[PDB]
């Protein structure tokens, strides 16, 4: 969740 | 041995004249402080802090007007900060880079920078435009120029770096009526709120009052082992209080000739470097070298409040001659202001 | 007037604080020292170190030298050479050491020093400016270093002079070491250029030393 | 007040058969340092000894290394120190001189002009 | 529970950062409290802190979008066109290392304005990744769009800025490495202070090294992700980094010169 | 700073000078003063504080 880095939720 | 003999002698009449002193000393405060009331509680937080600056302020003078502050720091710069307009006009670099002792002048035609220097300048004021000019600088006088004043605007009396206390005068620039008296190594001495006095500093702690005209028939004020940093008076032209460097501030009275209460109450362990009255004559705001500041009462010999604005040592503070403010200068760059 | 040259005080001061920010800073990021107010001023590797002198006042100085925070030198050495008449000039340098190593606001400065060469005839010009055992006796004990380099047309005590005027020094700096600190020697070798040279070198070690003494982790 | 009056010396061998003191007057004695100085024919501000904070590092020139020890006492107000068979006949003029500044562990100026807090001098020379 | 692991890690990290700005608080009272403020900063005080302003701006511009971007609430769209959103994020990180770096050059310059310096470092980087990445809206919540996850720059041109990152990443930790070796090899310029010296100077380089480790550590597992098991689990020790750097600075930072532990003891 | 012979002679021409100064009456001379004090302590705000009514730096 940095630099579009990130799961969902 | 003429040196020999009249030296004896010297000892004669000082046993004679301390046997006059102690026969003077018939009584003291003692009713007087345990029955009057404790001044009370001192808060005086933080109000106005002169966080412009970026050195050391070695040196301050609060204007009789009020107005403006001279702060002769070390780099060059002499700036002059403001009383109630909360800031600064005329910082005005210096064509020597370090000072210790300020100076001023009642109005604000002139201002002083005489310290490390050597020289005693006298800066101008024509217009608060950029790059202002230099009036006639001062010199002539050995050694750091260790405190001067000006009682009007065109009287000079310095006493300096060179254990001499001469009176310059602007215009001329030579000796005007200069004293030789003392031995220590001056640095800092004040002058009685009717301008007709100023008292000298000392190391050898024999802070000398003598009269602006020739240094009249005046006493040496014995005592006080360590150096006299903080000299000023309350508006009664007989007494002041020596700041002190062993802690130990004291009342010497120029009138009963006597010292009247040293302030050796303990807790402290450090030095101070300028006292100026409020002048109901009651407090006296003398600063301690941890980040503190300790008021003493004159009449009480009590601490009653703590003034902790700084980090380092304070170097030179004020009080207002109206009774509106008290301004601290430290080392550590910090000049503070409180209620 | 005020009552409309609230601007004017502004803008005053606004002024008056870009000129003092820029002239100050020009001495704040330069370095400084005392010395044998004359800013013969020095300049290598983008920076002018600011160098001054202070003598022609009197002697006794308890407050005038009680100014310089961060000015940061010792250089004064002396030989009580024909220029009696001349004795003992170390241990007032050295008591001069001890005063700075101990003040309570010189205790801060990184000191530095440097010595002279001209003792190439310690014991052997005026027995005063000489090392005897009548003026040290440490002298007359004290061994060689851990590293020598006895230079000739000299005593063997007249060329370790040096290194056991070191050794005395940082006693009185480190062996007593009362403030857990750091003090430089150093010598005359070439003039205006080793000299300045290795002032660059140890007074940016210098800088490096305070930023040790006052942010240690690097 | 600082009636840092002298008392020994005058006149003495070199056996230095006498005793050097001083004389101290309505301080934190127990605050201050102290030292003693002599004075060479003119130019004479050495640095004999000191005696720190009571109970701390007591040094000596190299002249005297190791040989002085300097005396403080509280209840007597006198501050003594021995002198003997090391050039006690010296024809320097000593001085009880006092470290200003009391509450910190230093002090300065063993100035070469007369100096503010440090006695008027103490005569040694040689007897007949 | 979609993401329970996830909200429990975030908030772990959430009370960390604060605390870590707790201590920066303390800080900037110190850096009130003692020497002045900036002139411009060449001598010891001044530089020292402002790190951790960057820590402050970093921190809690960071517990802002970082919690907010699963917009169920108080979000009808970015407000900020999701592109000054993730500019505070990782201008945070770039001048939080980047001012580190910093701290590298003062110790460098004077042992062997730079924070402007450093954020205008920061801006250029910044500009690219969001400008695309202010990304083409995905319907969040049937019928309300936001700035959804939409990429079609970086393969446009080779391995992305993430390579520069890491290239950021390497030069302090050389910077480090060579003021460590060159104090080292300095205490015998011509034996005590050196063994003194040599284990503190360690300790800075050993901390700072195992620090930004989890930013490698994280960067090689998900190059192992992408093909195998699109995996987001070491991302709880990527922002454990993301404050431990922020916040050991604080407190390693502390552990030098006592001053911080000090003022502390002062006031908080 | 002065050692020099004059010095002393100097010294003691200004002590001989004070051989005669006035004296006055310590008791009377205290008393003067804390009269002068005690008349003066409504002045001061520093003294007693009295609010920023008329105090000019009353900022923020």
């Amino acid at each position: 969740c940095y630099f579009q880095n990130c799961p969902r939720g | 041995s003429e040196l020999d003999q009249l030296r004896q002698e010297a000892e004669q009449l000082k046993n004679q004249i301390r046997d006059a002193r102690k026969a003077c000393a018939d009584a003291t405060l003692s009713q007087i402080t345990n029955n009057i009331d404790p001044v009370g509680r001192i808060q005086m937080r933080t109000r106005r802090t002169l966080r412009g600056h970026l050195a050391k302020i070695y040196a301050m003078h609060w204007g009789t007007d009020s107005r403006l502050l001279v702060s002769a720091s070390q780099d060059g710069k002499l700036i002059i900060w403001d009383s109630y307009t909360t800031n600064k006009v005329h910082a005005i670099p210096l064509r020597s880079s370090w000072v210790m002792t300020c100076a001023y002048a009642p109005s604000g035609n002139y201002v002083a920078c005489g310290g490390l220097d050597n020289i005693c300048s006298i800066y101008n004021l024509k217009t608060r435009e950029g790059n202002v000019r230099v009036s006639r600088e001062l010199a002539g006088h050995t050694g750091y120029l260790s405190c001067c004043r000006f009682l009007d605007d065109n009287q000079i009396v310095t006493s300096s770096g060179d254990t001499t206390c001469a009176l310059w005068d602007i215009e001329t620039g030579q000796q005007t009526t200069t004293f030789t008296g003392h031995t220590g190594d001056v640095m800092s001495l004040s002058l009685a709120p009717d301008t007709r006095l100023f008292v000298s500093g000392a190391c050898d702690a024999s802070a000398k009052l003598w009269d602006v005209r020739e240094g009249m028939c005046r006493q040496t004020f014995t005592g006080h082992e360590s150096d006299i940093n903080a000299i000023c008076f309350f508006p009664n032209g007989n007494a002041f209080a020596t700041g002190s460097d062993d802690a130990t501030c004291r009342l010497f009275d120029l009138r009963a000739d006597q010292e009247l209460m040293t302030y050796s109450h303990d807790n402290i362990i450090c030095g101070i470097t300028s006292v100026s009255f409020s002048k109901s004559g009651r407090l006296l705001l003398a600063g301690y070298d941890d980040f503190n500041c300790n008021v003493w009462d004159a009449l009480k010999a009590d601490r009653a409040g703590v003034l902790a604005g700084h980090d380092n040592r304070v170097s030179c503070l004020g009080v207002t001659d109206d009774g509106m403010a008290v301004a601290t200068g430290s080392w550590d760059s910090f000049l503070k202001i409180w209620n | 007037d005020q009552r409309n040259e609230e601007k004017a005080q502004r803008e005053a001061n606004k002024k008056i604080e870009k000129q003092l920010q820029k002239d100050k800073q020009v001495y704040r990021a330069t370095h400084r020292l005392l010395l044998l107010i004359f800013e013969t001023k020095f300049q290598v590797d983008k920076v002018n170190f600011h160098m001054f002198d202070v003598g022609g006042q009197r002697d006794e100085r308890r407050k005038w030298i009680q100014c310089f925070n961060d000015v940061t030198a010792i250089i004064f050495v002396v030989a009580s050479s024909s220029y009696d008449n001349q004795t003992n000039r170390l241990q007032e340098a050295l008591n001069l050491f001890k005063s700075i190593w101990n003040n309570r606001w010189l205790r801060t400065i990184s000191v530095i020093l440097f010595l002279n060469k001209q003792d190439l005839l310690a014991e052997k010009v005026l027995a005063g400016k000489s090392k005897i055992e009548d003026y040290f006796p440490e002298f007359a004990r004290y061994t060689t270093p851990e590293d020598a380099t006895p230079e000739p047309g000299e005593d063997p005590r007249v060329t370790r002079a040096k290194y056991f005027i070191r050794d005395e020094f940082l006693r009185i700096s480190t062996a007593s070491g009362d403030g857990r600190h750091y003090c430089y020697p150093h010598f005359t070798c070439a003039v205006d250029t080793e000299n300045i040279r290795r002032v660059f070198n140890d007074c940016r070690d210098i800088i490096q030393r305070m930023h040790l003494r006052q942010y240690e982790l690097l | 007040q600082v009636q840092l009056q002298e008392s020994g010396g005058g006149l003495v061998q070199p056996g230095g058969s006498l005793r050097l003191s001083c004389a101290a007057s309505g301080f934190t004695f127990s605050n201050y340092k102290m030292n003693w100085v002599r004075q060479a024919p003119g130019k004479g501000l050495e640095w004999v000894s000191d005696i720190s904070q009571s109970g701390a590092s007591i040094s000596y020139t190299g002249s005297v290394k190791g040989r002085f020890t300097i005396s403080r006492d509280n209840a007597k107000n006198t501050l003594y120190l021995q002198m003997n068979s090391l050039k006690p006949e010296d024809t320097a003029v000593y001085y009880c001189a006092r470290c200003p500044a009391p509450f910190t562990r230093d002090c300065f100026d063993v100035t070469s002009t007369t100096y503010a807090y440090r006695g008027q001098g103490t005569q040694v020379t040689v007897s007949s | 529970t979609r993401d329970p692991l996830l909200a429990r890690a975030e908030l772990a990290l959430l009370s960390i950062v604060f605390v870590a700005v707790a201590l920066s608080n303390g800080l900037v009272l110190a850096a009130l409290a003692r020497r002045g403020r900036r002139g411009h900063w060449a001598p010891i005080h001044v530089f020292i802190g402002h790190l951790c302003l960057a820590d402050l701006a970093v921190a809690l511009f960071q517990v802002l979008p970082q919690l907010a971007w699963k917009a169920t609430d108080r979000f009808r769209g970015p407000d900020a066109l999701c592109r000054a959103v993730k500019y505070l994020q990782m201008v945070g990180m770039y001048a939080s290392s980047y001012m580190i770096l910093a701290m590298t050059l003062d110790r460098h310059r004077a042992i062997c304005r730079p924070v402007l310096v450093a954020w205008a470092f920061s801006l250029l980087l910044s500009l690219p990744q969001l400008f695309i990445f202010a990304q083409r809206n995905v319907e969040g919540g049937s019928g309300v769009t936001d700035c959804w996850a939409c990429f079609a720059e970086p393969w446009g041109r080779r391995t992305y800025v993430t390579w520069i990152a890491l290239m950021v990443f390497v030069a302090p930790t050389l910077g480090i490495a060579a003021c460590q070796v060159l104090i080292f090899r300095e205490i015998h310029a011509s034996s005590a202070a050196v063994a003194k010296t040599v284990r503190m100077t360690l300790v800075i380089v050993v901390v700072y090294v195992l620090c930004w480790a989890p930013f490698f550590l994280v960067q090689l597992w998900a190059a192992w992700d992408p093909e195998a098991p699109l995996e987001g689990a070491p991302f709880v020790l990527l922002m454990l980094l993301a404050s431990l750097n922020s916040c050991t600075n604080p407190w390693i930072y502390a552990s030098f010169s006592s001053s911080v532990s000090s003022e502390l003891r002062s006031l908080l | 700073n002065t050692a020099s012979i004059a010095q002393a002679r100097k010294l003691v021409e200004q002590l001989k000078m004070e051989a005669n100064i006035d004296r006055i009456k310590v008791s009377k001379a205290a008393a003067d003063l804390m009269a002068y004090c005690e008349a003066h302590a409504k002045e001061d705000p520093l003294l007693t504080p009295v609010p920023a009514s008329e105090n000019p730096f009353r900022e923020k």
